[PDB]
């Protein structure tokens, strides 16, 4: 689902990117602005990545743990499973 | 945790003006018309 | 970086399954 | 209209970022 | 603390699992 | 580098004592 | 666009709050194996134990 | 960029622990 929501997203870019192009080619304003404000705003992100890549580390560590939670009670399960066949074995 | 909350932020900006520009050149469009 | 994340992805996966 | 070359410029250079993004995203 | 929370979590697992062992024998 | 290592270690204890758990129950 | 842009918002502030997310995510885990530990309740503790896996890999995703 | 590999690698351990159990 995001994947398909971010390619909507460049999606419209694209779209966008090719207007301008007439619009420009024809002219030979907002959105204009705007754009130049959005191109303002990966570049920065560098130095800004720097602790987005501490807070990667967290939250891989985090799913680590959720990982060994969820070990735990397949481990349960796979032990119940067992005992049923035991007793349908004696049985 | 400083940084991740500039980060976050800078990101949720970056979203609306990316909102803002698709909306501006639907109306370009109509302009293309005129 | 773009490894990375597909590593996460197959991670993420895993655990859901 | 000086302003507007500088912007088309880039423009062009977000597309191919874009399309970056885009292309990782339909290999996965 | 993040970090702490994590160990702990992998203590309680290890619980878990060796009650588990005890079914199984 | 040293502190986030430390909990870095922490958490890859708990991943060998579970190691441990899934070796028994085999 | 905007459907796409609102998931990925949400996304985005939920990366500046994680930091009160992950303790009561780690509380959570906690909580799940506690039941897990009752039953050797055990189901509702996976249940919980899995909810917060779930929420790191969105967490790890958003990023 | 040695932090994100440790988390990988923790990541690896807990999906193997996981393939271990379904496999039982």
């Amino acid at each position: 689902i995001r994947l398909t929501n971010q390619l909507k997203s460049l999606k419209g870019l694209q779209s966008k990117l090719k207007d301008v192009v007439e619009y420009l080619d024809k002219v030979i304003h907002t959105i204009l602005g705007k754009l130049q404000d959005v191109f303002n705003l990966n570049n920065l992100q560098k130095a800004l990545t720097v602790k987005t890549n501490d807070e990667l580390m967290v939250i891989y560590i985090s799913n680590l743990v959720r990982s060994i939670i969820a070990f735990d009670d397949l481990i349960e399960n796979k032990i119940q499973n067992k005992k049923i066949q035991e007793q349908r074995v004696k049985d | 945790s400083q940084l991740l909350n500039e980060w976050s932020h800078n990101v949720d900006e970056l979203l609306e003006h990316i909102e803002t520009i698709g909306h501006l050149i639907t109306k370009e469009e109509i302009m293309h018309g005129l | 970086k773009t490894n990375i994340i597909e590593k996460a992805m197959d991670y993420a996966i895993s655990i859901e399954n | 209209g000086d302003q507007i070359t500088k912007m088309k410029d880039r423009l062009v250079e977000w597309n191919d970022q874009v399309e970056k993004l885009g292309k990782k995203m339909e290999a996965r | 603390a993040t970090y702490d929370s994590a160990l702990e979590l992998v203590g309680q697992l290890n619980k878990v699992v060796d009650q588990l062992f005890e079914k199984a024998s | 580098n040293a502190q986030y290592h430390l909990l870095v270690k922490q958490g890859d204890g708990l991943l060998t004592k579970l190691q441990k758990y899934g070796a028994a129950v085999r | 666009y905007e459907e796409k842009e609102e998931s990925n918002l949400a996304a985005t502030k939920s990366m500046v709050k994680i930091a009160e997310q992950y303790s009561k995510r780690i509380e959570e885990e906690k909580e799940l194996t506690e039941e897990e530990l009752k039953t050797r309740p055990k189901k509702h503790l996976s249940e919980t134990a899995d909810e917060t896996l779930e929420n790191n890999i969105v967490s790890v995703l958003t990023a | 960029e040695d932090p994100q590999q440790v988390f990988d690698e923790r990541i690896k351990f807990a999906n193997q622990l996981h393939d271990e159990y379904l496999v039982s």
